[PDB]
RNA sequence: GACCAGGAA
C-alpha cells in the first residue's frame, strides 16, 4: 500500500514540498498607485529555461 | 493513571460501612442514610418502595457525583414510626416481591419446551 | 450501441482508469 | 490568553480522580473555555498572605458582577439553560415521586415540601414552582417583554416575588448574564456567596430534571415542511426575476445611477440587496413554519445556542456569497468559472447559493461558498493578531 | 500521508484567498488555519 | 472530457461513448484499454489554467447536453445547459476536492469552514498507516486495535484506499442531553 | 399466583421473551440493571505468555482472551479469588486454561477458543469450559498464524462481575418496553405531520388495548406490565440470567437489612 | 485487524461468526444484509460490527518471521 | 472527532446500565450534546448518521459522496422501510429509572476518529524543579519537567 | 519582556479541562496526581502540629 | 379558616394557544353581569369546552410541609372536581366599585373582575381555588 | 543549550 514518492535520508523519510512561484518570461502590466511618478508598468521577469 | 480501581465500585473501602445513618437536622423525624459502594439499582428501588409506605412523609435519593459509587437517601415518616424501621420494612417488601418473581418465572420457565 | 451517450455513473469508470495509470503521487514521481 | 481580570480567578480545590481539571460549567464563559481539548494553568500560592489575596480579592464569587460592563459576566448556560426553559413552561408539571428528588437535590432546602399548585385530581407541582425552591427570599424581580400583561398571556417577561416565580418562562433574559439579571439581582442583593450558591443550586435541579426529560436534535429538525418549502422556492424565484429585470433595465441604458455611484455600482447595489431580501424572507418563512416542538427552535428560544440565520441556511437558503463586500469576481476573463458564458451578471454566476444546507450545494455554489469561507478564516486569523497588539 | 505528498508551499497582491483559477487544481477546503492559511494549498 | 458537435446524429456530444466505458471496464475486470487510451484517441485532454480561460465546461454530461422539446422537491436546485457552445465536460465535480476533503461525507451539506477543519483534523487521527507497521522503527506511532471501514463513504475513497486502511470506528451515537457531562 | 407475575412469550438457548406484570417499574428496571451489571461469571483475567510470534501483540491477544465466554454454571461454588486464602490463586478460586498453538500447515493456521484446555482441577463443577455455540464447533477465532508462528501462553480465569469489567457480563442486550400506546404520556412524540403516521407501532401494541380517542386521559394510571427480552452470551443459560439476577438483587436488598442490624 | 470477539455496544459474541459470514458471501452468494441476518445478528450495533470490519491480519500475515 | 470538525474530549464514562437505551436493547457507545449542531450548522453529520443507520440495517455501503442524487428524503424512506421512524429518532429510556425519556433521541452509527491528543500525555505539574542555567528560571516543556 | 515582565514559574500545573455539573461554582477539580505533586509550605504550629505530623 | 368567595360562572371561550395540556378560560357570572373571570386551567386533569357552567370558590384553609396520603381519614374541603393553590399578586383598581384580583398557581394565572368581596380577598399566599361541575 | 524548520485550543 506504500505509494512512494519520498526520500530516505539518514533513515528518516523526507518529502519535497512543491514550491509555488510566478512564471517567468511573462508580460504583465500593473497600475502604480497614487503617490508614484510612474502610472503604469509593464514588467517581464525573463530567464533562460 | 488517575483512574481509580474498578473494584472500588463495590468492594467496601477499609474502615467504611454500607450504611451510615445521621438524622436530618432541618426537619423533625427525618433521617439521612448514606449507602457506600452502591448505585441507582438499589437507590431508586428503595425510594420507590418507601413511597408505598403510607406512614412515609418523604423519600428521595441522590448520587451526588458520578465518580463515586454511593448515594444518600432521605426518609421522613409520621411521628412514632421510625424511619429506620421504615427502611427495614420497605426492604423485606422488595425481597418478598422478588421472591414471588423468582418462584413465578421459574414456574413458567419449567413449562417451556425449547 | 457502443456509441451511445455516456451516463453520470460511467465517469467513475474513467476516473478509475486514471488512477490505475497515474496513482496518487503521479506528480512527485514523474 | 488572559485579557480579562476574570481570566484568572481563585478557586477552592477539590482533589478528584482522572486526569482533567474539572470546573463549573457556568464559569466557562469568562475564561473563554470549551472542552474541545483546551488545557488550563493552575498556580498555587505559597504564603499565608498570598492565599489571602486570592480568596479575598479574586475568588470566582467576587468576580461575578463585573466592571467591564456593570453586569454579571457569567450566568446559566448550555444544557442547564436549554433545560430551565423546558422546565418552566405552563405545560410542565411534576409528579410527587420526582418532585421529592428535585427538592432533596437542592442542597439547602428547608426540608419543607411546598404545597402543589394543583391539589387533586392528583397533586401536581409545576416547573416554575419547584424551580423557585432554588431562588432565595427577598429576591424581587420584574420584567416586561413585548406585550406583557400582569396576566402574562404568552408566558412573557418575568414576575418573581420574594423568590417565587409568579409567571413567565425562565430563560436567557432571566437566568442568563443580563443587566436585568436574576443573577445581577441576587449578587447585588444577597451576596457574592449566596449567588455562587445559586448557580450550583439552579443547575443541580434543572440538570436533574433535564436528565429525565431528555433533549435531542436530528435532521428532522431542519426539515421545512412541504408547502413552506415550495413557498420559499417561489420567494427566491420571484426575486431572481426582480434581478433579471433590473439587469435588462441596466442593459438598455434605461437605469439611472444613484448619487455617487457608477452606473454599475448602482446596479449591483440593487442586485445584492434583492438577493438578501430573498434569503431573509425565505429564512423567516421557515422559522415560522417550525413547530414549537422543533428542537432547533427550542434551542433558539432558550437562547442556549443558535439563532435565526442558522435556521435560515439549514432549512431555507444559504444566500449570497461574498468576498470583499462585492459578489464573486471574474477571476477568469469576464466570468466567475469556466462553466459559465461571458458577461454573466446573474445571481447563479456571481455566488448566490439558492439551496439550503439540507438540500445541499451545487458544485458552483460549493466553490463560491468555499471562496467566501476562506476569506473568513483569513480575517479571523488577522483580527486575532491585530486584536492582540491593540490589547498590548 | 497521501495529503502530505500533494502539498504546496507559497512563500511571502493577495495570495491567501481562494481564487477562481484554483478551480479543479487546488482544494477549496484543505488549508491550514492561521500563519499559513491559504499559503499552503493542496492539489 | 472532450465535447464536439461531432454528431450527424443530433446535437453536441462528448467524444467518449458508452462503448469506451465497456472497453475500459473490460480491462478493469482483468484484475489493454488504459487511461493513455482515452488520451490518444482524443476523448479526453489536459487543460491548465491558462487554456481553461478559452473553453466552456459542462458540469454533468448527460444532464448538461440534450435540450427540452414532475420535478423532485427534495433534491437541490441545478441550473442548466442553455449553451450549445460546450467544449469540455467535467469528469466529476467531486474532483475539485483534495485528498483530506475527499473523506468528508456529504461535505456539500456543511458550512464551508466545517470542511476546512476536518480537512486538517483527520490528519491528527489514528489508524493503520501502513501494513508493514510491525517492522518499522519510527520514533512514535499509533495503530488502532480494531479499525472499521466507514458506513458512509465517498466514491473517491476507493482510490485513497481509505476502506482498506481506516481512521476510526462506527460508533453508535446519541445526540442527547444526559447528565450534563 | 402471588405478587408480580410472568408470562413467557418465547424461549431458546439464549433468548427469553416474557412479560413482567404487577410490578413497580423501578423494580423491573433494577432487575434489568442487575442482569447486565452484577451477576457473577468466570472469565480469563490473567494471562502469562511464554512465546508469541504473531502479528498480534501480547496484550492485544490477552484482551481478547478476557472476552471468551467460559462455562459459568456452577460459578457460585467457585470463590472470589480476593477472598480465597491462598497467596494468589488456587483450585478453589480459579480455573487454569492453557493455549499452545503452532502454524503447522502452510495455509494459515487458526487459533480458536476450542484450543483452550483446562490444566487446573475442576473439582468436578461446571466451569471453565469455553462456550461454543459455533456451527462447526470452533468458538471464538482468537488468532491467526502462518508457519513459525507459535503462541504459547497460560490463562487464569477468576470470578467477577460486569461492574468491574464488561468481560464478566452474562447477558448481552436486554429489551425493555412498556405502554406501547403512549397512554401514560411518558413521552411526547416528535412529528412533522402526524405523530401516529411517523412513529411505528411496537409488536406489543397487539398485547394491550388501543386507547380509543373518545376517552379522557387517565392520570390515575401507572406503569405495570413490561415486555422484556433477555439474551445470554452463553456463560450462563438465559433462564438463569433472569433468576440469578432476581436472586442477586435480592441478596443486595438483604445485605442492607443485615447491615441495618449490625447497626 | 482480526474480528472482534463481542460487539462493543451490546456485547453479543461475534468472533465465531466471521468465517461464516465470509462463507455466506463467497459460497452461498448471499448478500450482506441477509448473510448477517442468517447469523442472527439483528440489533444493528452487532450488524455494523461485522459488516464494517477490515480483517487486516490477513495482510499482516503475509510478511515473514 | 467526527468528519465534520466536531472535536470533543470525553467528560465521563458510564457503564451500560446507566446509559439511556432503545427498547430494542441498543445503547449508545457515545453521547454528544445537541448544542453542537445549530451554531456550527453541520448538517452532513446528521445525514451521515441517518444514512449510516440504513447501511447497518441494509448491509449496503452508504454513499455519502458529495454531489449526487441522494436526498434526506430518499434515505428517510428506506429507514422507515426498515421499521425505525423516518428521521432516525427513537424513543429512549433512562438508565437510572427505566422510565421513558419524554424526548425521542437522534440515534445511529457515525464514524468517529480517535485523535492523537490524549490527556495522560498532556497533564503536567511542577513545584520546584530543573532550572535554566543562564536565567536561573524554570526550564521549559513537560518532557524536561518544566514550569 | 520575557525574563522579567514574565517568567516560567514553580508550583504550577496544567492539563485538559472538562466541566462538571456537580462541582460548585467556585471550586475546581484537581487530579489526585497533581495534588500529590503540588506543595504548600505550612508552618508547624500548635494549631496544626498533630495533623501535620499525620501527613508527614 | 373559612371561605372567601363564591359564584357560578359560564364559559365564553376555551383557549389553548401553543399549549398541549393547559387552556385559558373565559367566563362571566350568572348572578352579576359585573363579574368576569380569566383562568389558566389544566385540561389534561380536568377538561373543559365552552358553555360549561362551573362553580368557583376560594377560601384560605382546608405554612408547614405538605402531607400526601391518609386522606381517606381527612377533611377534604373538596366536594369539588379540581383544586389549585396559588398566590394573590395584584390588586388592580379599575374604577368605580370595580376591582380585579390576580392569582398565580405556580404559573397558572387567574384574573377576577367584580366589586363587593372587598371584605374578603386578601393578598394571601394562602389562597386555594376550587371548581365543581 | 543556542539556532532553524514544521504542526496545534
Ligand atoms: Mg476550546
Ligand atoms: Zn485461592
Ligand atoms: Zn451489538
Amino acid at each position: 500500500f506504500d505509494m512512494g514518492g519520498y526520500f530516505i535520508i539518514n533513515g528518516s523519510e523526507k518529502v519535497l514540498i512543491a514550491q509555488e512561484r510566478s512564471a517567468g518570461n511573462i508580460v504583465q502590466v500593473f497600475k502604480k498607485a497614487a503617490p508614484s511618478p510612474i502610472s503604469h508598468v509593464a514588467e517581464i521577469r525573463s530567464a533562460l529555461e | 493513571m488517575n483512574a481509580p480501581d474498578r473494584f472500588e465500585l463495590f468492594l467496601l473501602g477499609e474502615g467504611e460501612s454500607k450504611l451510615k445513618i445521621d438524622p436530618d437536622t432541618k426537619a423533625p423525624n427525618a433521617v439521612v442514610i448514606t449507602f457506600e459502594k452502591e448505585d441507582h439499582t438499589l437507590g431508586n428501588l428503595i425510594r420507590a418502595e418507601l413511597l408505598n409506605d403510607r406512614k412515609v412523609l418523604f423519600a428521595a435519593y441522590k448520587v451526588e457525583h458520578p465518580f463515586f459509587a454511593r448515594f444518600k437517601l432521605r426518609i421522613q415518616t409520621t411521628e412514632g414510626y421510625d424511619p429506620k424501621d421504615a427502611l427495614k420494612n420497605a426492604c423485606n417488601s422488595i425481597i418478598n416481591k422478588l421472591g414471588a418473581l423468582k418462584t413465578n418465572f421459574e414456574t413458567e420457565w419449567n413449562l417451556q419446551t425449547l | 450501441d457502443e456509441s451511445a451517450p455516456i451516463t453520470a455513473e460511467d465517469s467513475w469508470a474513467v476516473i478509475s482508469a486514471f488512477f490505475r495509470e497515474k496513482g496518487l503521487v503521479s506528480q512527485q514521481l514523474d | 490568553p488572559s485579557l480579562h481580570k476574570m481570566s484568572m480567578m481563585a478557586h477552592r480545590v477539590k482533589v478528584i480522580p482522572y486526569s482533567t481539571f474539572r470546573l463549573n460549567l457556568s464559569v466557562t464563559s469568562p475564561y473563554n473555555a470549551d472542552f474541545d481539548g483546551d488545557e488550563m494553568n493552575l498556580h498555587v500560592p505559597q504564603s499565608e498572605e498570598t492565599r489571602a489575596e486570592l480568596s479575598q480579592l479574586c475568588a470566582v464569587p467576587l468576580q461575578i458582577v463585573s466592571p467591564q460592563s456593570n453586569k454579571p459576566c457569567m450566568g446559566i448556560v448550555q444544557d442547564t439553560l436549554c433545560g430551565i426553559r423546558k422546565l418552566t413552561l405552563r405545560d410542565t408539571f411534576i409528579e410527587l415521586d420526582q418532585v421529592l428528588n428535585m427538592l432533596y437535590w437542592v442542597p439547602d432546602w428547608d426540608g419543607v415540601i411546598p404545597t402543589p399548585a394543583i391539589i387533586k385530581p392528583k397533586p401536581l407541582w409545576s416547573g416554575k414552582q419547584i424551580l423557585s425552591v432554588a431562588i432565595p427570599n427577598g429576591i424581587h424581580l420584574q420584567r416586561f417583554d413585548e406585550g406583557t400583561t400582569l396576566l402574562s398571556p404568552k408566558d412573557n417577561g418575568m414576575l418573581i416575588i420574594d423568590g417565587q416565580i409568579i409567571f413567565g418562562v425562565v430563560e436567557k433574559k432571566t437566568v442568563g448574564s443580563s443587566n436585568g439579571g436574576l443573577i445581577h439581582v441576587v449578587t447585588r442583593e444577597k451576596g457574592p456567596q449566596v449567588c455562587a450558591k445559586l448557580f450550583g443550586n439552579i443547575q443541580k435541579v434543572v440538570n436533574f430534571w433535564l436528565l429525565h426529560n431528555g433533549f435531542s436534535t436530528g435532521i428532522g429538525d431542519t426539515i421545512a415542511d412541504g408547502p413552506t418549502m415550495r413557498e420559499i422556492t417561489e420567494t427566491i424565484a420571484e426575486a431572481k426575476k426582480k434581478v433579471l429585470d433590473v439587469t435588462k433595465e441596466a442593459q438598455a441604458n434605461l437605469l439611472t445611477a444613484k448619487h455617487g455611484m457608477t452606473l454599475r455600482e448602482s446596479f449591483e447595489d440593487n442586485v445584492v440587496r434583492f438577493l438578501n431580501e430573498a434569503r431573509d424572507k425565505a429564512g423567516r418563512l421557515a422559522e415560522v413554519n417550525l413547530k414549537d416542538l422543533n428542537n432547533v427552535k427550542q434551542m433558539v428560544m432558550a437562547g442556549s445556542k443558535g439563532s435565526f440565520i442558522n435556521i435560515a441556511q439549514m432549512s431555507a437558503c444559504v444566500g449570497q456569497q461574498s468576498v470583499e463586500g462585492k459578489r464573486i469576481a471574474f477571476g477568469f476573463v469576464d466570468r466567475t468559472l469556466p462553466h459559465f458564458s461571458k458577461d454573466d451578471y446573474s445571481p447563479e454566476s456571481k455566488g448566490f447559493v439558492e439551496n439550503s444546507y439540507l438540500r445541499g450545494l451545487t458544485p458552483q455554489e460549493f466553490f463560491f461558498h468555499a471562496m467566501g469561507g476562506r476569506e473568513g478564516l483569513i480575517d479571523t486569523a488577522v483580527k486575532t493578531a491585530e486584536t492582540g497588539y491593540i490589547q498590548r | 500521508t497521501l495529503s502530505h505528498l500533494r502539498r504546496t508551499n507559497t512563500p511571502i497582491a493577495k495570495p491567501r484567498q481562494l481564487h477562481n483559477t484554483h478551480w479543479g487544481l487546488v482544494c477549496p477546503a484543505e488549508t491550514p488555519e492561521g500563519q499559513a492559511c491559504g499559503l499552503v494549498k493542496n492539489l | 472530457f472532450i465535447v464536439e458537435d461531432d454528431e450527424s446524429l443530433g446535437h453536441k456530444e462528448l467524444k467518449v461513448r458508452k462503448g469506451h466505458i465497456a472497453k475500459l471496464m473490460a480491462t478493469e475486470y482483468q484484475d489493454e484499454y488504459t487511461w493513455s487510451s482515452l488520451l490518444n484517441e482524443g476523448l479526453v485532454e489536459y487543460i491548465d489554467a491558462e487554456e481553461e480561460e478559452s473553453i466552456l465546461i459542462a458540469m454533468q454530461p448527460e444532464d448538461l447536453e440534450p435540450a427540452e422539446a414532475d420535478v423532485d422537491p427534495a433534491k437541490r436546485i441545478r441550473v442548466s445547459h442553455h449553451a450549445t457552445t460546450f467544449t469540455h465536460c467535467e469528469i466529476h465535480p467531486s474532483m475539485i476536492l483534495g485528498v483530506a476533503a475527499s473523506i468528508i461525507p456529504f461535505p456539500d451539506h456543511n458550512q464551508s469552514p466545517r470542511n476546512t477543519y476536518q480537512s486538517a483534523m483527520g490528519k491528527q487521527a489514528m489508524g493503520v498507516f501502513l501494513t508493514n507497521y510491525n517492522v518499522r522503527m519510527d520514533t512514535m506511532a499509533n495503530i488502532l486495535y480494531y479499525p472499521q471501514k466507514p458506513l458512509g463513504t465517498t466514491r473517491a475513497m476507493e482510490y485513497l484506499k481509505f476502506r482498506e486502511l481506516p481512521a476510526g470506528q462506527n460508533a453508535i451515537v446519541a445526540i442527547a442531553c444526559y447528565s450534563g457531562y | 399466583e402471588e405478587g408480580p407475575q410472568v408470562k413467557i412469550r418465547e424461549a431458546s438457548k439464549d433468548n427469553v421473551d416474557f412479560i413482567l406484570s404487577n410490578v413497580d417499574l423501578a423494580m423491573a428496571n433494577s432487575l434489568r440493571r442487575v442482569m447486565i451489571a452484577e451477576i457473577p461469571t468466570l472469565a480469563i483475567d490473567s494471562v502469562e505468555v511464554e512465546t508469541n510470534t504473531t502479528v498480534l501483540a501480547d496484550e492485544f491477544i490477552a484482551h481478547r482472551l478476557g472476552l471468551i465466554p467460559l462455562q459459568s454454571m456452577d460459578i457460585e461454588q467457585l470463590e472470589y479469588s480476593r477472598d480465597c486464602f491462598c497467596e494468589d490463586h488456587c483450585d478453589k478460586c480459579s480455573v487454569v486454561l492453557t493455549l499452545q498453538a503452532f502454524g503447522e500447515s502452510e495455509s494459515t493456521t487458526n487459533v480458536y477458543s476450542k484450543d483452550l484446555v483446562i490444566v487446573s482441577n475442576l473439582m468436578g463443577r461446571n466451569i471453565g469450559h469455553p462456550i461454543i455455540q459455533d456451527k462447526e464447533g470452533n468458538g471464538v477465532l482468537i488468532c491467526k498464524l502462518r508457519k513459525g508462528q507459535e503462541l504459547k501462553l497460560t490463562c487464569v480465569a477468576k470470578k467477577g462481575i460486569a461492574k468491574e469489567h464488561a468481560k464478566w457480563g452474562p447477558a448481552a442486550a436486554i429489551e425493555f418496553e412498556y405502554d406501547p400506546w403512549n397512554k401514560l404520556k411518558h413521552t411526547d412524540y416528535w412529528y412533522e405531520q402526524d405523530s401516529a403516521k411517523e412513529w411505528p407501532q411496537s409488536k406489543n401494541c397487539e398485547y394491550e388495548d388501543p386507547p380509543n380517542e373518545g376517552d379522557p386521559f387517565d392520570y390515575k394510571a401507572q406503569a405495570d406490565t413490561f415486555y422484556m427480552n433477555v439474551e445470554s452470551v452463553g456463560s450462563i443459560p438465559v433462564d438463569q440470567v433472569v433468576v440469578r439476577g432476581i436472586d442477586t438483587l435480592q441478596k443486595k436488598v438483604a445485605s442492607i437489612l443485615l447491615a441495618l442490624t449490625q447497626m | 485487524m482480526i474480528v472482534p470477539v463481542r460487539c462493543f455496544s451490546c456485547g453479543k459474541v461475534v468472533g465465531d461468526k466471521w468465517e461464516s459470514y465470509l462463507n455466506l458471501l463467497q459460497e452461498d452468494e448471499l448478500d450482506e444484509g441477509t448473510a448477517l441476518s442468517r447469523l442472527g445478528l439483528k440489533r444493528y450495533c452487532c450488524r455494523r460490527m461485522i459488516l464494517t470490519h477490515v480483517d487486516l491480519i490477513e495482510k499482516f500475515l503475509r510478511y515473514n518471521p | 472527532a467526527s468528519r465534520h470538525g466536531q472535536k470533543g474530549t470525553i467528560g465521563i464514562t458510564y457503564r451500560r446500565e446507566d446509559m439511556p437505551f432503545t427498547a430494542e436493547g441498543i445503547v449508545p457507545d457515545l453521547i454528544i450534546n445537541p448544542h453542537a449542531i445549530p451554531s456550527r450548522m453541520t448538517v452532513a453529520h446528521l445525514i451521515e448518521c441517518l444514512l449510516s443507520k440504513v447501511a447497518a440495517l441494509s448491509g449496503n455501503e452508504g454513499d455519502a459522496s458529495p454531489f449526487t442524487d441522494i436526498t434526506v428524503e430518499g434515505i428517510s424512506k428506506l429507514l422507515r422501510e426498515h421499521g425505525y421512524q423516518s428521521r432516525g429518532f427513537e424513543v429512549m429510556y433512562n438508565g437510572h429509572t427505566g422510565k421513558k425519556l419524554m424526548a425521542q433521541i437522534f440515534f445511529g452509527p457515525t464514524y468517529y476518529q480517535r485523535l492523537r491528543h490524549m490527556v495522560d500525555d498532556k497533564i503536567h505539574a511542577r513545584a520546584r524543579g530543573p532550572m535554566q542555567v543562564l536565567t536561573r528560571q524554570p526550564v521549559e516543556g513537560r518532557s524536561r519537567d518544566g514550569g | 519582556r520575557g525574563n522579567l515582565m514574565g517568567k516560567r514559574v514553580d508550583f504550577s500545573a496544567r492539563t485538559v479541562i472538562s466541566g462538571d455539573p456537580n462541582l460548585e461554582l467556585d471550586q475546581v477539580g484537581v487530579p489526585k496526581s497533581i495534588a500529590k505533586t503540588l506543595t504548600y509550605p505550612e508552618v508547624v504550629t500548635p494549631y496544626n502540629i498533630d495533623r501535620l505530623t499525620q501527613l508527614v | 379558616s373559612n371561605t372567601l368567595f363564591d359564584d357560578i360562572f359560564q364559559v365564553s371561550e376555551v383557549d389553548p394557544g401553543r399549549y398541549n395540556k393547559v387552556c385559558r378560560i373565559e367566563a362571566a357570572s350568572t348572578t352579576q353581569d359585573q363579574c368576569k373571570l380569566t383562568l389558566d386551567i389544566n385540561v389534561e386533569l380536568f377538561p373543559v369546552a365552552a358553555q360549561d357552567s362551573l362553580t368557583v370558590t376560594i377560601a384560605s384553609s382546608l405554612t408547614r410541609s405538605w402531607r400526601p396520603p391518609q386522606a381517606g381519614d381527612r377533611s377534604l374541603a373538596d366536594d369539588y372536581d379540581y383544586v389549585m393553590y396559588g398566590t394573590a399578586y395584584k390588586f388592580e383598581e379599575v374604577s368605580k366599585d370595580l376591582i380585579a384580583v390576580y392569582y398565580s398557581f405556580g404559573g397558572l394565572l387567574m384574573r377576577l373582575e367584580g366589586n363587593y368581596r372587598n371584605l374578603n380577598n386578601l393578598k394571601q399566599e394562602n389562597a386555594y381555588l376550587l371548581i365543581r361541575r
